[PDB]
């Protein structure tokens, strides 16, 4: 009985927040505030418990449960999980400003005490980037990257309210020395035109 | 005829003996829900049905309901003023085979006392509050008169009293609520009789009081009369239950309540009748199978196999 | 068919019983519903095994006497 | 009011065995079941197990058979979930939460839980938090290879609190968590001098400073 | 061999039972334990009494068949 749902929805305060949870064959919706204990908000399937505003609603279809929160502000926001025993893969919501800029890329080579340690992981930095949503692609010689970057971006900044991703790729050491040049370009959603910054090894 | 493989069943002169063709007639597994139909499902949540009789505050919504099988949570919990109901099963017993909470108030005439007496453990509403069925009379003013009422039953059903004795935790208490040092309570009818003495002494602490209520209950046949004589510590009825005869009954079982047809109940939930012998409980309510204790039993439907 | 229907004519239908689970320990009023239910119970069990055997071993001599008789009388033609 | 209150955090060492605590207050535990969760630093939720009170028939996980072992203490309304032959992967957050039925079905088939701790932090691991520089605009800290989650990166302590991103920590396939933390510098400030980052890791007791 | 074995499974295992001898008179309770006993008893009896019955009939039944038929070959060879 795996439990799918459909990760990280970002959203501002106040409109509606929908998650889908796909029970393959009583579905609870619960929702753990970061740094707190997770706290029941939908019973039965779409019943609510007390204590609960009725902001929260539940809806099932045959074989598919899916949550609706309507009007959502700062406490509302945490991460969501579906039980049935087996629990969610979970997902995350998070706030979101409503301010444009382009990504500001960096490069940083790794450090000699990681290339003798053999696993020399690399980084790009993409600062202050708008919106969520903005891919980024690794280039190996101009070749297809995969399978060894992982990504991680800094929630929304208190006033800048921007994002900031770091994606760092490692590769042992007895093939890290055939490539000898990297790439890191985003496609962003308000730059169509991904940006190159290559760096060699000499 | 034969077929390939076989099931292996269990003759007068054979352990195991393999045939085309066999079914099994013990019903060893359960649906988990409880089948609201045809019989009339009460889900008593967070009541039990005794805390519904007496008209404990959060089980008002119990008040004047019927059922055919009371279905009784492990989660129930009382909130009201610290009772205790000697012998407990059989008024348990009598309450849920008659099958009704249909309360009807009769017009007790209570003089020189006060009435409608609470506390703050029982908090109905906002303020302090009392079991809904129940009066609690303390002294007026600085006397208890000997209460003497009575209550003829003219019609012809039975009627179920349901009153109480409340013994005080300490003498100064006992004083300050009914004038007389010790009092007791009489309640009687034609054919039987029931005194209690109430006695004063402190006991475990229980929702912030040491004190207690011992509830207690008469039945007044047709054509039979009632009467009370107390002279202190009296939680006096307000009316009568009416008594009926019926198939209804009482069950302990946290399984959740399902919209569906089924006859048999158990506390596993709904099973179907459809097998003669069942292995889930042996506690059963409407036409169920016979509860036996083997797991399995196969009855052959078919010759003997030889492949 | 079902072929149980002739000695178990049907499934009774009980509504009020004793109380079978019990929560403290009181005496001889709960020892003696104890050892009624427990008495029930085995002579129940017992009365299903002797049923089911018993079904189970007409069923097999009536078909094995057909399966022969039908064996002869084929073979005879 | 109904609370569950759970034991401290422990410290423990691989192949030990920890004992978690969990204490209900305003109801009687055998009225209702007990399951425990787990959840990994940022992994998500993990159903461990749940205890019947008022029968005390467990069920766990395949993943945890044997080696979790629930009893239920009801002089104190307490209940214990032992773990023993502990592992680096059990490090993780345990929460005792309150489910509904226990007389005639196994309450977690049907009922939520309604009711959770707050939970006590299990952390059998230790690793130090190996820093590295990230220099070429901006210059960084990656913080790499350490096991407990719980780690503080700051720019002398005083020095830098604009400009500077935390960014949350990521697994790796070792199990280890890494992060980085970057800062922009104005471009003439970062040739003439460079700035010392702080990384604190109280799980494995670890501070470390490194430049630039 | 003892061939009951299918039928009672076992000897059931009971440890702890009602009263069965009573020294003075109580009333309601002894007579409803006494009835208890003396039910039981005699819906065993009974039941020992049809098991041994149908036992020795099916035995014998069969033995007779099994006679008749080696007699019937014999001759017949
Ligand atoms: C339909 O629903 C019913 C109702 O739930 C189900 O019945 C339950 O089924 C499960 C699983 O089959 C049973 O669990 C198994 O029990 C055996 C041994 O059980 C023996 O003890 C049982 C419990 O005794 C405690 O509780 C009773 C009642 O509360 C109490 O009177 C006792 O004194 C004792 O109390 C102790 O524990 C309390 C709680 O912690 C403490 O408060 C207290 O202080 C004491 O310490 C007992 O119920 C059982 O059977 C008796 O009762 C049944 C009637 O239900 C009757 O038929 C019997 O003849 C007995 O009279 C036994 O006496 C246990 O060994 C099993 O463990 C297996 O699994 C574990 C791990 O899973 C392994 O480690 C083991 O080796 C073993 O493999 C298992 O836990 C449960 O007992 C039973 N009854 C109840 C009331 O829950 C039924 O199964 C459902 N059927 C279907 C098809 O859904
Ligand atoms: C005869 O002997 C019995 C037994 O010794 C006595 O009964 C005790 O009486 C005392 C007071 O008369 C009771 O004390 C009260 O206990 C309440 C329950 O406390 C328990 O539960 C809380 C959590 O709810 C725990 O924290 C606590 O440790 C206990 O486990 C308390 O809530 C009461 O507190 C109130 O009063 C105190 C007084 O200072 C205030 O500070 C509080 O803020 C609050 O207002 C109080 O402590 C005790 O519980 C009784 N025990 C039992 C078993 O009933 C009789 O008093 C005694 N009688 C005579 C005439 O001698
Ligand atoms: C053995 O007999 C049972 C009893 O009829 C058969 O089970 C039924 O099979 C039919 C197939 O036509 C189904 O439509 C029914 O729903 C079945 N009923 C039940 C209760 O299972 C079974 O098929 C027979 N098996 C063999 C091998 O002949
Ligand atoms: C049916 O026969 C097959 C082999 O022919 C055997 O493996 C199987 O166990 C039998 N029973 C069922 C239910 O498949
Ligand atoms: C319950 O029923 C009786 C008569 O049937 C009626 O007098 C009484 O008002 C009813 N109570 C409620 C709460 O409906």
């Amino acid at each position: 009985s795996v439990l799918t749902q459909p990760p990280s929805v970002s959203g501002a305060p106040g409109q509606r927040v929908t998650i889908s949870c796909t029970g393959s064959s009583a579905v609870h919706w619960y929702q753990q505030l970061p740094g707190t204990a997770p706290k029941l908000l939908i019973s039965g399937n779409s019943n609510r418990p007390s204590g609960v505003p009725d902001r929260f609603s539940g809806s099932k279809s045959g074989t598919s449960a899916s949550l609706a929160i309507t009007g959502l502000q700062a406490e509302d926001e945490a991460d969501y999980y579906c039980q049935s025993s087996v629990f969610g893969g979970g997902t995350k919501l998070t706030v979101l400003g409503r301010t444009v800029a382009a990504p500001s890329v960096f490069i940083f080579p790794p450090s000699d005490e990681q290339l003798k340690s053999g696993t020399a992981s690399v980084v790009c930095l993409l600062n202050n980037f708008y919106p969520r949503e903005a891919k980024v692609q690794w280039k190996v010689d101009n070749a297809l990257q995969s399978g060894n970057s992982q990504e991680s971006v800094t929630e929304q900044d208190s006033k800048d309210s921007t994002y900031s991703l770091s994606s760092t790729l490692t590769l042992s050491k007895a093939d890290y020395e055939k490539h000898k040049v990297y790439a890191c370009e985003v496609t962003h959603q308000g730059l169509s035109s991904p940006v190159t910054k290559s760096f060699n090894r000499g | 005829h034969a077929v390939p493989n076989g099931t292996l069943v269990k003759t007068i002169t054979d352990d195991q003996i393999e045939v085309t063709n066999a079914t099994e007639l013990v019903q060893s597994s359960s649906t988990g829900k409880i089948c609201n139909n045809p019989h009339r499902i009460l889900d008593g949540i967070d009541c039990t049905l005794i805390d519904a009789l007496l008209g404990d505050p959060h089980c008002d919504v119990f008040q004047n309901e019927t059922w055919d099988l009371f279905v009784e949570r492990s989660k129930a919990f009382s909130n009201c003023y610290p009772y205790d109901v000697p012998d407990y099963a059989s008024l348990r017993s009598l309450v849920a085979s008659s099958g009704t909470l249909e309360f009807i108030t009769e017009g007790f005439t209570w003089t020189g006392v006060t009435q409608n007496g609470g506390s703050n453990a029982c908090k109905r509403g906002p303020g302090s509050g009392f079991f809904s069925r129940l009066n609690w009379l303390t002294k007026s003013g600085s006397t208890y008169p000997v209460l003497n009422v009575t209550m003829p039953n003219n019609d012809n059903f039975d009627k179920l009293y349901i009153w109480g004795v409340h013994h005080p935790s300490t003498n100064q208490e006992q004083t300050s609520l009914y004038v007389q040092a010790s009092g007791r309570v009489t309640v009687s009818t034609r054919r039987s009789q029931q005194t209690i003495i109430p006695n004063i002494g402190s006991r475990p602490w229980v929702r912030g009081l040491s004190s207690r209520i011992s509830i207690y209950w008469t039945i007044v046949k047709p054509g039979d009369v009632l009467v009370i004589n107390s002279n202190g510590n009296l939680i006096a009825p307000r009316g009568y239950f009416k008594m009926r005869t019926g198939k209804s009954s009482i069950m302990r079982s946290d399984a959740p309540i399902d919209t569906c047809i089924s006859e048999c109940i158990t506390p596993n939930g709904s099973i179907p009748n459809d097998k003669p012998f069942q292995n889930v409980n042996k506690i059963t309510y409407g036409a169920c199978p016979k509860y036996v204790k083997q797991n399995t039993l196969k009855l052959a439907t078919g010759m003997r196999n030889v492949p | 068919n079902g072929k149980l229907n002739r000695v178990i004519e049907k499934t009774n239908e009980k509504f009020h019983q004793i109380e079978k689970e019990f929560s403290e320990v009181e005496g001889r009023i709960q020892d003696l519903e104890k050892y009624v239910e427990d008495t029930k119970i085995d002579l129940w069990s017992y009365n299903a095994e002797l049923l089911v055997a018993l079904e189970n071993q007409h069923t097999i001599d009536l078909t094995d006497s057909e399966m022969n008789k039908l064996f002869e009388k084929t073979r005879r033609q | 009011q109904v609370q569950l209150v759970q034991s401290g955090a422990e410290v423990k060492k691989p192949g030990a065995s920890v004992t978690v605590s969990c204490q209900v207050s305003g109801y009687t535990l055998t009225s209702y079941g007990l399951s425990w969760v787990r959840q990994a630093p940022g992994q998500g939720l993990e159903w461990v197990g749940w205890i019947n009170t008022y029968d005390g028939q467990t069920k766990y996980v395949k993943k945890f058979q044997g080696r979790v072992t629930m009893t239920t203490h009801t002089g104190t309304n307490t209940a214990y979930m032992e773990m023993k032959s502990l592992r680096s992967d059990d490090t993780a957050v345990y929460y005792c939460a309150r489910v509904e039925g226990v007389r005639g079905v196994m309450g977690f088939h049907y009922y939520p839980m309604d009711v959770w701790g707050q939970g006590t932090m299990v952390t059998v691991s230790s690793k130090g938090p190996s820093v590295f520089p990230l220099a070429p605009a901006a210059l960084g800290c990656l913080v790499k290879d350490y096991f407990p989650e719980p780690v503080t990166v700051s720019w002398n302590s005083g020095a830098l609190t604009s400009g500077v991103h935390t960014f949350p920590a990521v697994l790796q396939s070792s199990g280890l968590y890494s992060l980085s933390s970057v800062v922009t510098v104005p471009s003439s400030s970062l040739g003439t001098q460079t700035y010392i980052c702080n990384v604190n890791h109280k799980p494995s007791n670890t501070k470390v400073d490194k430049k630039v």
